[PDB]
RNA sequence: AUGAUGUCAUACUUAUCCUGUCCCUUUUUUUUCCA
C-alpha cells in the first residue's frame, strides 16, 4: 500500500514535474510503478477531491441517481463531484442508517 | 559457550569452511602457535573435527599472534559444544 | 548470566580476583599472600631478606610460609 | 500427582470415579475438570475425539490441495482440540452425514466410533456424577479443563527450540498442527513420540497462569 | 544496476530535500560532517530527508520552537 | 612466578615412571613417561589434583616397588583461619603429611 | 522424635540442591563435618531413591556422588549395615551402555568397598557365584571385577581359587572364569604382578563339559592376551594345548571364541611355537575359508591378518597355501555386496599385499575391475588404491600394468555415480606408475577426450576432473602433442555455459598451468587471460571460485604478459566479486588485489578502492578495507598512508569508518614495523575518539589494540599513553561491541604499556560508592590480574594499617 | 551531549599537507562529481590509466625525514566532554605577555616584548 | 530541553548466514426405572 513518507515524496515529485510524466515519478519511487502513482494521485492525493461532509442536496441527489442508474458508480460520481469510491461508501451508509 | 576443561597435548583441526581464522580473535593472519584440546572434547566422534564448524578435521586450528601476546591461548579446549 | 556461571567459576579459578562488593580485607590479604609466593619463587629477594635479617634460607622460607596463614591481622567483622 | 492417589498411594474418590472409566487418567482428570468449569459437553466431545484421533483426516496424494483445504476450513483459534470439537459439532450438525465427511475429508470411521464412545461416556456420566452443561461458547473454560487434565503434558519456549516444562528435553511440533506455524510460547500436547525427531501431537496454546491455578503443588511459579 | 540506481535515487532524494528546505528558507537546519541532518533547534539527528521533513512538521519541533520565540521576545 | 600455576615444586618417582609438578596452592599435575618403540621418550597428557585452599611445604616421590607410584606432600589449610574472626584457627591447624597415589591402570590420582 | 528431626535438618540437601554456591558452601561444609553424627543410617534410605530417581540430572548425580564418596570416606565405619543394599541397587551400572554410569558406579563402589568393612563383601557375594542365573552371575562377576579395582586382587585370589576350583557347580566355575576375563578387561596392564595366577585359575575349564564355561574361558584367554601384550607364553603356555585340540575337535561357538583367543595369542608367540601353532591352524583356516557365517568371517580374517602376517608364515607358504581358497571364496560378489565384508576384506587383503607383494595379488584381482556389481570393482579399486599408495609400484611387471591401466579406463568410463572413488583410484595409480605410463598416453587421453565430447554434462565434467588429476604426469612423460592438445582443446571448451563444466574446465587449466609454467603454456597466457576476464562475470560460486583462482595465479607470477589496461579492467571486475555468498571467493579476491598492486603500482588500485568504500552494504566495505590493508602491506605503507588519511576528511560516515577499519587491519598485518607510522596515525585516532559515533569509537579502539600489540617493546609508550587518555573514558559504556572493543584495547595496551600504568588507571574506582562503576573497574582489574599477576607485586600502593590488622608490608622496606 | 553542534573536518598533519596530496585528491573529486553515469561506465571500460602522479621521496621524506612529535598529554588527563575546550592560560609568571595584549595595551609585539617595558612597569617604577 | 511506552518504517552492526532442515504399528473397556 502507501505510507506517509512515499505519499509526500509523490506530492513533491508531481508538484515539480507536472501531472503527466508518470514514468519518471515512478522512477523516483522505490517499488512503485506509474499505474499506482497515477491512481494514487487521481483518487487520494489530488486536492480537488474533497473530504468533507455531505450537503443534504448532495445526498438526495446521490440517492436519486443510484436509483436511476444502479451500480454505475464511475458514471454517477462526476455528476455529483466525489470519487466513485466515496459515492459508493456513502450510499451504502445511507442505506444502512435507514436499515 | 566454552568447554575450557583444561588443556592437553591433542591438536585441534579445522573444517574447510572454517579454514584460516583464529579460534577466538577471529583473525586471518600471522598464526604462531598450535591449538590443543581436552580429552573430553577429544574423544570419539569428536576426534578430528572443526572446533567451530564441527566439520571434519583437515586444517590445523592456530593462534593469532595477538592471542599469544596476551596469552589467551593458555586456558585449554575452547570448544563451543 | 551463564557468563556468570563461568565468571564465578573464574572467581573460583583465580584466587585473588574481585567483585564490586569485595572488602578491603579480602583485597589486601590476597595481595599479601601473592607477595609471599613471589618472595619465595624469585631466588633473589630471598637473598635480600636472608641478608637483611641475619637468617638463613631455610629460616627465611619457613617464616614466610608460616606467615602465609594470617598475614594481615584477623578477619573483618 | 494427578490426584488419584493419596500421599501414601491409595484411592481417592477422584481415583475410583476416574478408574471406572475405560480411558486414561489424564483424560479422566480433564472430564472431572469439566465438572468445575461447566464445559461438560465440549470436554466430552473432545475426549471422544482423542479416543481415536490417529485416523481423522484422509490426506491423499492425488487430492492434496483440496484435502488440506477441507481441513484448513475448521482451523479454530486455540488449538487442535477445539478444532476437533467444531468438526464433530458440524458433522452431527449435518445429521451424522457420511457424505458430509466425504465432502470434508474426514474419516467416517473415526467420526462415528468417536460418537459412540462419547454416547457411552454419557451413559457413564450419570454414575460419575457429571451435570450436563455447556461452556456457552467460552473456550477459556475449555482450555482450562484441558489444563486441569494435561498439565503434565506441557512444554515451553526455549530460544534453542520448544522444550519440555519439566525435564527440559527438546521436542518439536508436528507439521500438521493447527498451531504448527503459530508456535505458541506455552504449549500443551497429547502425544510424545520421537518419530524422525521428537514429536508431540494434538497440541494447544495455554497460559502458564492456569498452571498455578491448577497445580501449585506440582508446578511451582519459579519454574515458569 | 540496482545498487547504482539506489545510490542515485538516494542522491536525487537529497537534492529534493535541499530544494524544499531552500524554498522554505530554514535557518534551523544543518548537514553534519557525516552526511546526516540536524535540527539546530531541537538538536535532533536524522538519517534521511523524510524523517527530517516529518520532524520539521512541528510537534516537539513546534513546542521547542514556540518556546524559542517566547524566550526570544522575552530577552530582546 | 605466579601462585596457583605449577612449577615451584616438582618431584619424580624413584624408578623413573612419572613426574609431578606442583604449585604452592590448588594445583598439581602428573606426567607419565614411557620409552617408545625406538626407546625415544614419550610423555602423554597430564593428570590432575586440584584441591582448593591448601598450601604445600614440599612434595616428594615415595619409593614403591613397581606398585602405583605415589607422592608425599606436606599440606596445610588456611581456609578456616580465614573464616575465624578471632585468630584461633590461626593457631590449632596441623600440617597433614599426605600421600596421593597413581592408578596407572585406571589412569587417575586417588587420595 | 530425634531421628525424624535429624532427617528434617538433614534435608538441607535442599541447601545443596537449590541455592547459591554460597548455599552449597554453607551446607557442604556443615555436613562434611556433621557426617559422623548425622550418620548414613538415615541418609542411605533417603539417598538411594533419589540416586535411582528417573531424572536426577547430570550435576545432581555429580553432586550426590560427591556426597556418597566423601561421606563414605568420613564414615568408614558409620556406613556399615547398608552394604548389600547399596551394592545390588547400583550394580547394573558398571555393566551398562552409559560409560558414565560405569564410571560413577565404579568410583563410588571404589570408595564404598574402600572405606568399607572388608569381609562383608566376601560374605555377601560368595553364594551368588554358584547361583543358577547367568544374568546374576554376569552381574556379580563384573561387580567382582569392580571390587578388585576397589581393594586389590591379592586379598581375594584364594577365594577366586575356590570359586574356580568348585566341584559342586559348573555354574560357579564359569562365574569365576568370567570374573577372570573381566578384571583382564578392566585393570589391563595391572595384571602382570599376577600374570599367571589367573592363568592357574582358568586352566580347569577349557576342557570342561559345559560349552558356556569352556568358551567364555577361551575368551578369557583372549582378554588376558589383550591386556597382556607381547609378553607371551611365560604364563600362557600352561593352557595352550586344550585350545589347540578343541580348535579342530570342536565345532561352532567354541571355534569362534577359541579361534579369537588363539589369534590374540598368535602375536605374543615365538617361532618354535608360532611356527608349529600357526602351521597347524592354517589347515583349519583353509576349511573355514568357505564359512558362510559373518562373525566367523570376522574372526578368521582378523586371525589370518595377524597369523599369515607374521615373520614365520613364509611368502611361499601363503602364496601356495592361503591365497587360492582365500581369493576363490572371498572374491565373489557377496563380500563387496556386504556392508562389513567390503571394508574388512579390504583390511586383510591389503595386509597380505604388505606381506607378499603385488605381482600376484594385483594379478588375482585384475579382472574384478570388470565385474557386475559396480560396488565390487569399486571395492577392488578401493583396495588397489590403498595398496599401491602405501607400498609403491616397483615390482608391477609389464602385462600386469597393462591389464591394470585398462581395467582402470573401464572403471572410469563405466562410472555411474558422482564419487571420488574412481578419480582417486586413477590419481593414485598413475601417481605410482610414475614414468611407467609413457606408451598409453594416446590411449588415456583419447578416452578422456571422447568423454569430453559427450551429451550429458556429468560425464563431461568427469573428464575435466580426470584431466585435472593426471595433469602432472601428462607433462612429466613429455607430452608435446598431447599436453599441447589438452591446453588448446580446453581453451576451446572455455565457451561452455553449464557452470558445472565450466568450473571444472577452469580447474583443469589451473592444474595444467601449475606443472607447465607461464612462459611455455600452450595457449600463451597473453591470450588466455584476455579470454578469462569476461568470465569473471559468471555469478556462480564454483566457476567464480575457480576463475578467481586462475587469475590470482596469473597475476601473481605471470603478470607481465599482460598490459596495464588489462589489469585495470580486471580490477574493475574484481570489485564486484566482493559480494559472492561464499567466503573463499572473497579471500581470493583480496589476495589478487595484492598481486596486482605488486605488478602495476599501487596508486591506481588504491584510487579504485576508495571509490568502492563509498558504496553501502558493508560486506563490500569490509572486503575492500581488507584489500586496502593488503595493498599497503605489500607495497610499503608510506605509499598509501597519506591517501587514506586524506580520505578521512570526506564528510561521510561509511567512508570515515572504512578508513578507520582499514588502519586496524593494517597495523595487524605489518606488526613490528608500526614503530614508524604510529606517530602519523595518532592524531587521527584521537580525532576519532573524541566523539563521532559509537562505531567511530569502536573502530578507533580496535586500531589502538593492534598498534599496541605491534609496538610492544620499541619504546613508543608515550603515544599509547596519550591514547589511553582518550580510550579510558569510554569505559562506562553499554553497547556490547563498543565496550568489547574497549576491553580489547585495554588488554593490548596492558602488555604494550605495562601493568603499573593500568593499575593506576584502575585504582580509584575499585571502591566507589556506585555499583556500575565498581563493577566495570573490577572487570578490568580482573583481566589485568589474571594476565601479569606477578608484576603487580611491585606496583601495589601503600595501604596503612589500622588497629587490629597489619597492612603495611615491612618485608619490602627492610633497608640493606 | 556532543550531539547538538556542527563540527569541522579533520585537519591533516603539516608534513603530509606539504607533500601536496590534498590537491590531487580535490581535483579528482571535482572531476568525478561532474562526470555523468554513461561517461563513468565508459571510463570503467576504457580507463584513464595513470591520470596523475606524485613522486616517492616526497612521501618517503615526509614520513621518514619531516615526521615530528605531535602534542601529547601526560598521564592522567582524561578527555571528557569539553576537556579540549579548556585553553592554555593562567600564566602567573609576570613576564607573561601576549602580542594582542601589547597592541591593545600600547606596548610592542615580538623581539621588542623584552625591550618594551609595559605601561604597568611604569607605575611599578613609580610606586612599586 | 532527552520519560517510558509502543506492533513505526527507514538507517545501521557483527570479513556475523545462502547450508545446521521433514508424515504413526497393532487394538480391547461393564450400564440400569423408559413413556
Ligand atoms: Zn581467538
Ligand atoms: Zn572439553
Ligand atoms: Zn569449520
Amino acid at each position: 500500500v502507501w505510507r506517509n513518507t512515499e505519499d509526500e515524496i509523490l506530492k513533491a515529485a508531481v508538484m515539480k514535474y507536472g501531472k503527466n510524466q508518470w514514468s519518471r515519478i515512478a522512477s523516483l519511487l522505490h517499488r512503485k510503478s506509474a499505474k499506482q502513482c497515477k491512481a494514487r494521485w487521481y483518487e487520494w492525493l489530488d486536492p480537488s477531491i474533497k473530504k468533507t461532509e455531505w450537503s443534504r442536496e448532495e445526498e438526495e441527489k446521490l440517492l436519486h441517481l443510484a436509483k436511476l442508474m444502479p451500480t454505475q458508480w464511475r458514471t454517477i460520481a462526476p455528476i455529483i463531484g466525489r470519487t466513485a469510491a466515496q459515492c459508493l461508501e456513502h450510499y451504502e451508509f445511507l442505506l444502512d442508517k435507514a436499515a | 559457550i566454552f568447554c575450557r576443561k583444561q588443556a592437553g597435548v591433542a591438536i585441534g583441526r579445522l573444517c574447510e569452511k572454517c579454514d584460516g581464522k583464529c579460534v577466538i580473535c577471529d583473525s586471518y593472519v600471522r598464526p604462531c602457535t598450535l591449538v590443543r584440546i581436552c580429552d573430553e572434547c577429544n574423544y570419539g566422534s569428536y576426534q578430528g573435527r572443526c572446533v567451530i564448524c564441527g566439520g571434519p578435521g583437515v586444517s590445523d586450528a592456530y593462534y593469532c599472534k595477538e592471542c599469544t601476546i596476551q596469552e589467551k591461548d593458555r586456558d585449554g579446549c575452547p570448544k563451543i559444544v | 548470566y551463564t557468563i556468570h556461571s563461568q565468571l564465578e567459576h573464574l572467581q573460583s579459578k583465580y584466587i585473588g580476583t574481585g567483585h564490586a562488593d569485595t572488602t578491603k580485607w579480602e583485597w589486601l590479604v590476597n595481595q599479601h599472600r601473592d607477595s609471599y609466593c613471589s618472595y619465595m619463587g624469585h631466588f633473589d629477594l630471598l637473598n635480600y631478606f636472608a641478608i637483611a635479617e641475619n637468617e638463613s634460607k631455610a629460616r627465611v622460607r619457613f617464616n614466610l610460609m608460616e606467615k602465609m596463614l594470617q598475614p594481615c591481622g584477623p578477619p573483618a567483622d | 500427582a494427578l490426584g488419584a492417589l493419596n500421599h501414601l498411594g491409595e484411592l481417592t474418590t477422584s481415583g475410583r470415579k476416574m478408574a471406572e472409566l475405560p480411558v486414561d487418567p489424564m483424560l479422566s482428570k480433564m472430564i472431572l475438570a469439566s465438572e468445575k468449569y461447566s464445559c461438560s459437553e465440549e470436554i466430552l466431545t473432545v475426549a471422544a475425539m482423542l479416543s481415536v484421533n490417529n485416523s481423522i483426516f484422509y490426506r491423499p496424494k492425488d487430492k492434496v490441495v483440496h484435502a488440506d483445504n477441507a481441513r484448513v476450513n475448521f482451523f479454530l483459534p486455540g488449538g487442535d482440540h477445539l478444532v476437533l470439537l467444531n468438526v464433530y459439532t458440524q458433522w452431527a450438525e449435518s445429521g451424522y452425514s457420511s457424505q458430509w465427511c466425504y465432502e470434508n475429508f474426514v474419516q467416517f470411521r473415526s467420526m462415528r466410533r468417536a460418537r459412540d464412545v462419547r454416547e457411552q461416556l454419557e451413559g457413564l456420566l450419570e454414575r460419575v456424577e457429571v451435570g450436563l452443561s455447556s461452556c456457552q461458547g467460552d473456550y477459556i473454560r475449555v482450555r482450562k479443563a484441558i489444563t486441569a487434565g494435561y498439565f503434565y503434558h506441557t512444554a515451553r519456549l526455549t530460544r534453542s527450540g520448544y522444550r519440555t516444562v519439566k525435564q527440559q528435553q527438546t521436542v518439536f511440533i508436528h507439521p500438521n498442527s493447527s498451531l504448527f506455524e503459530q508456535q505458541p510460547r506455552w504449549l500443551l500436547y497429547h502425544e510424545l513420540v520421537l518419530t524422525t525427531k521428537e514429536f508431540m501431537r494434538q497440541v494447544l496454546e495455554i497460559e502458564s497462569s492456569w498452571l498455578l491455578e491448577v497445580a501449585p503443588h506440582y508446578y511451582k511459579a519459579k519454574e515458569l | 544496476s540496482s545498487s547504482e540506481s539506489n545510490r542515485d535515487r538516494r542522491e536525487r532524494l537529497r537534492q529534493l530535500a535541499l530544494e524544499t528546505i531552500d524554498i522554505n528558507k530554514d535557518p534551523y537546519f544543518m548537514k553534519n560532517h557525516l552526511g546526516s541532518y540536524e535540527c539546530k533547534l531541537c538538536l535532533t539527528l536524522h538519517n534521511n530527508e523524510g524523517s527530517y521533513l516529518a520532524h520539521t512538521q512541528g510537534k516537539k519541533h513546534q513546542t521547542n520552537l514556540a518556546r524559542r520565540a517566547a524566550k526570544e521576545a522575552k530577552e530582546a | 612466578c605466579r601462585r596457583i600455576v605449577p612449577g615451584q615444586f616438582l618431584a619424580v618417582d624413584p624408578k623413573g615412571r612419572a613426574v609431578m609438578i606442583s604449585a604452592i596452592e590448588k594445583q598439581k599435575l602428573v606426567y607419565i613417561l614411557n620409552r617408545d618403540a625406538a626407546a625415544r621418550l614419550t610423555i602423554s597428557s597430564p593428570l590432575e589434583a586440584h584441591k582448593a585452599n591448601t598450601l604445600v611445604y614440599h612434595v616428594v616421590g615415595v619409593d614403591v616397588g613397581f606398585e602405583n607410584p605415589m607422592f608425599a606432600c606436606l599440606e596445610m589449610d588456611y581456609e578456616e583461619a580465614d573464616n575465624d574472626p578471632t585468630g584461633e584457627a590461626a593457631a590449632n591447624t596441623q600440617q597433614t603429611l599426605t600421600f596421593y597415589e597413581l592408578d596407572l591402570g585406571l589412569n587417575h590420582v586417588v587420595r | 522424635p530425634e531421628e525424624q528431626k535429624e532427617r528434617k535438618i538433614m534435608k538441607l540437601l535442599l541447601k545443596i540442591k537449590n541455592g547459591t554456591p554460597p548455599m552449597r558452601k554453607a551446607a557442604l561444609r556443615q555436613i562434611t563435618d556433621k557426617a559422623r553424627e548425622f550418620g548414613a543410617g538415615p541418609l542411605f534410605n533417603q539417598i538411594l531413591p533419589l540416586l535411582m530417581s528417573p531424572t536426577l540430572e547430570d550435576q545432581e548425580r555429580h553432586l550426590l556422588v560427591k556426597v556418597i564418596d566423601r561421606i563414605l570416606y568420613k564414615l568408614d565405619d558409620l556406613v556399615r549395615p547398608y552394604v548389600h543394599k547399596i551394592l545390588v541397587v547400583i550394580e547394573p551400572l558398571l555393566i551398562d551402555e552409559d560409560y558414565y554410569a560405569r564410571v560413577e558406579g565404579r568410583e563410588i563402589i571404589s570408595n564404598l568397598a574402600k572405606a568399607a568393612g572388608l569381609a562383608t563383601m566376601i560374605s555377601t557375594m560368595r553364594p551368588d557365584i554358584d547361583n543358577m542365573d547367568e544374568y546374576v552371575r554376569n552381574t556379580t562377576a563384573r561387580a567382582f571385577a569392580v571390587v578388585a579395582s576397589a581393594l586389590g586382587i591379592p586379598s581375594l585370589l584364594p577365594f577366586l581359587k575356590a570359586v574356580c576350583k568348585s566341584k559342586k557347580s559348573w555354574q560357579a566355575r564359569h562365574t569365576g572364569i568370567k570374573i577372570v576375563q573381566q578384571i583382564a578387561i578392566l585393570m589391563g596392564c595391572a595384571i602382570l604382578p599376577h600374570l599367571r595366577s589367573l592363568v592357574e585359575i582358568i586352566e580347569h575349564g577349557l576342557v570342561d563339559e559345559q560349552q558356556k564355561v569352556r568358551t567364555i574361558s577361551a575368551l578369557a584367554i583372549a582378554a588376558l592376551a589383550e591386556a597382556a601384550t607381547p609378553y607371551g607364553i611365560e604364563s600362557f603356555d600352561s593352557v595352550l594345548k586344550p585350545l589347540w585340540k578343541g580348535i579342530r575337535q570342536h565345532r561352532g561357538k567354541g571355534l569362534a571364541a577359541f579361534l579369537k583367543a588363539i589369534g590374540y595369542l598368535i602375536p605374543l608367540m615365538d617361532a618354535e611355537y608360532a611356527n608349529y601353532y600357526t602351521r597347524e591352524v592354517m589347515l583349519i583356516l583353509i576349511r573355514e575359508f568357505q564359512s558362510p557365517d559373518e562373525e566367523m568371517k570376522k574372526i578368521v580374517l582378523k586371525v589370518v591378518k595377524q597369523c599369515c602376517g607374521t615373520d614365520g608364515v613364509e611368502a611361499n607358504y601363503i602364496k601356495t597355501e592361503i591365497l587360492p581358497p582365500f581369493f576363490k571364496h572371498f572374491w565373489q560378489h557377496r563380500m563387496a555386496l556386504d556392508r562389513r565384508n567390503y571394508r574388512q576384506l579390504v583390511d586383510t587383503t591389503v595386509e597380505l599385499a604388505n606381506k607378499v607383494g603385488a605381482a600376484e595379488i594385483i594379478s588375482r584381482i585384475v579382472d574384478d575391475l570388470k565385474d557386475e556389481a559396480e560396488q565390487y570393482r569399486k571395492m577392488v579399486m578401493e583396495t588397489i588404491e590403498k595398496i599401491m599408495g602405501n607400498l609403491g609400484a616397483a615390482d608391477i611387471d609389464h602385462k600386469l600394468e597393462e591389464q591394470l591401466i585398462d581395467g582402470i579406463l573401464y572403471a572410469f568410463q563405466e562410472q555411474t555415480t558422482e564419487d571420488s572413488v574412481m578419480l582417486n583410484g586413477f590419481g593414485t595409480v598413475v601417481n605410482a606408475l610414475g614414468k611407467r605410463v609413457k606408451p598409453y598416453l594416446p590411449q588415456i587421453c583419447g578416452t578422456v577426450l571422447w568423454r569430453l565430447n559427450n551429451k550429458s554434462a556429468k560425464v563431461r565434467q568427469q573428464a575435466a576432473d580426470l584431466i585435472s588429476r593426471t595433469a602432472v604426469v601428462m607433462k612429466t612423460c613429455q607430452e608435446e602433442k598431447l599436453m599441447g592438445h589438452l591446453g588448446v582443446v580446453l581453451y576451446e571448451y572455455l565457451g561452455e555455459e553449464y557452470p558445472e563444466v565450466l568450473g571444472s574446465i577452469l580447474g583443469a587449466l589451473k592444474a595444467i598451468v601449475n606443472v607447465i609454467g607461464m612462459h611455455k603454456m600452450t595457449p600463451p597466457i597473453k591470450d588466455l587471460l584476455p579470454r578469462l576476464t569476461p568470465i569473471l562475470k559468471n555469478r556462480h560460486e564454483k566457476v567464480q571460485e575457480n576463475c578467481i583462482d586462475l587469475v590470482g595465479r596469473i597475476a601473481d607470477r605471470g603478470a607481465e604478459y599482460v598490459s596495464a589496461r588489462e589489469w585495470m579492467r580486471i580490477c574493475f571486475e574484481l570489485l564486484e566479486l566482493l559480494k559472492a555468498h561464499k567466503k573463499a571467493i572473497r579471500r581470493a579476491t583480496v589476495n589478487t588485489f595484492g598481486y596486482i598492486a605488486k605488478a602495476i603500482g599501487p596508486h591506481d588500485v588504491l584510487a579504485t578502492l576508495l571509490n568502492n568504500l563509498k558504496v553501502q552494504e558493508r560486506q563490500n566495505r569490509v572486503c575492500t578495507t581488507v584489500a586496502i590493508a593488503i595493498v599497503a602491506e605489500t607495497c610499503s605503507p608510506f605509499t598509501v598512508l597519506p591517501a587514506l588519511m586524506n580520505e578521512y576528511r570526506v564528510p561521510e560516515l561509511n567512508v570515515q569508518n572504512g578508513v578507520l577499519k582499514s588502519l586496524s587491519f593494517l597495523f595487524e598485518y605489518i606488526g613490528e614495523m608500526g614503530k614508524d607510522y604510529i606517530y602519523a596515525v595518532t592524531p587521527l585516532l584521537e580525532d576519532a575518539l573524541m566523539d563521532r559515533d559509537l562505531v567511530h569509537r569502536q573502530t578507533a579502539s580496535a586500531v589502538v589494540q593492534h598498534m599496541s600489540l605491534g609496538v610492544y617493546g620499541f619504546g613508543c609508550e608515550d603515544s599509547l599513553n596519550h591514547l589511553l587518555n582518550y580510550v579510558w573514558p569510554n569505559v562506562f559504556e553499554t553497547s556490547p561491541h563498543v565496550i568489547q572493543a574497549v576491553m580489547g584495547a585495554l588488554e593490548g595496551l596492558r602488555v604494550a604499556i605495562g601493568p603499573c600504568r593500568m593499575l593506576q588507571y584502575c585504582l580509584q574506582g575499585l571502591f566507589h560508592p556506585a555499583r556500575k562503576v565498581r563493577d566495570v573497574y573490577w572487570k578490568i582489574y580482573n583481566s589485568i590480574y589474571i594476565g601479569s599477576q606477578d608484576a603487580l607485586i611491585a606496583h601495589y600502593p601503600r595501604i596503612y594499617n589500622d588497629d587490629k590488622n597489619t597492612y603495611i608490608r615491612y618485608e619490602l622496606d627492610y633497608i640493606l | 551531549g556532543k550531539r547538538g553542534i556542527e563540527k569541522p573536518p579533520f585537519e591533516l598533519p603539516d608534513f603530509i599537507k606539504r607533500t601536496g596530496i590534498q590537491e590531487m585528491r580535490e581535483a579528482l573529486q571535482e572531476k568525478e562529481e561532474q562526470k555523468t553515469m554513461k561517461s563513468k561506465m565508459r571510463e570503467k571500460v576504457r580507463p584513464k590509466m595513470g591520470k596523475i602522479d606524485i613522486d616517492y621521496q616526497k612521501l618517503h621524506d615526509a614520513f621518514f625525514k619531516w615526521q615530528t612529535k605531535p602534542k601529547l598529554t601526560i598521564h592522567g588527563d582524561l578527555y571528557y566532554e569539553g576537556k579540549e575546550f579548556e585553553t592554555r592560560l593562567k600564566e602567573k609568571k609576570p613576564g607573561d605577555l601576549s602580542d594582542e595584549l601589547r597592541i591593545s595595551l600600547g606596548m610592542p609585539v615580538g623581539p621588542n616584548a623584552h625591550k618594551v617595558p609595559p605601561p604597568w612597569l611604569i607605575a611599578m617604577q613609580r610606586y612599586g
